[PDB]
């Protein structure tokens, strides 16, 4: 239990772009949710109509499905690593997922180690 | 004709609300066939259409 939640989280975005977890967007997440290998994901509250969030939420009562809360998909571009960077590393097109959800684990031991730690006290 | 006109998407904007019918409970009513597919089974929709029911997928059909 070393980093925190908007720390270890940047590993679970980090094999998810090596090893195909990633179902970002609207249509890839809750539509291959439903096929019993879809494993976490994450809520941002930006919405200019509640029933977005409140999509999520019953998908995430359907199969005791996990869930963090990180605050807005204009953060979450700074999360996930989906943004077009400059000629110095810098993105200028900055544009990252709200609900995004991580299949299939590549075994590590520092976000499973921080976060199911999270997990456990949340639900 | 001197000018052909192309195929523009329609922009129809957040209609995966349409999909899912939340309840107010925790269910979803899930207005839309579920296509029996060996492909593409138990994650992708049909399309209610006003008579037919039809898969886009593997292209599945029913009335
Ligand atoms: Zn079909």
């Amino acid at each position: 239990g070393v980093m925190d939640v908007n720390t270890a989280l940047q590993e679970v975005l980090k094999t998810a772009l090596i090893h195909d977890g990633l179902a970002r967007g609207i249509r890839e997440a809750a539509k291959a949710l439903d096929k019993r290998q879809a494993h976490l994901c994450v809520l941002a509250s930006n919405c200019d109509e509640p029933m977005y969030v409140k999509l999520v939420e019953a998908l995430c009562a359907e199969h005791q499905i996990n869930l963090i809360k990180v605050d807005d998909n204009k953060k979450l571009g700074e999360w996930v690593g989906l943004c077009k960077i400059d000629r110095e590393g810098k993105p200028r097109k900055v544009v990252g997922c709200s609900c995004v959800v991580v299949k299939d684990y590549g075994k590590e031991s520092q976000a499973k180690d921080v976060i199911e730690e999270y997990f456990k006290c949340k639900k | 004709t001197p000018k052909k006109n192309k195929h523009k998407r329609k922009k129809v904007k957040l209609a995966v609300l349409k999909y899912y019918k939340v309840d107010e409970n925790g269910k979803i009513s899930r207005l839309r066939r579920e296509c029996p597919s060996d492909e593409c089974g138990a994650g992708v929709f049909m399309a209610s259409h006003f008579d037919r029911h039809y898969c886009g997928k593997c292209c599945l059909t029913y009335c």
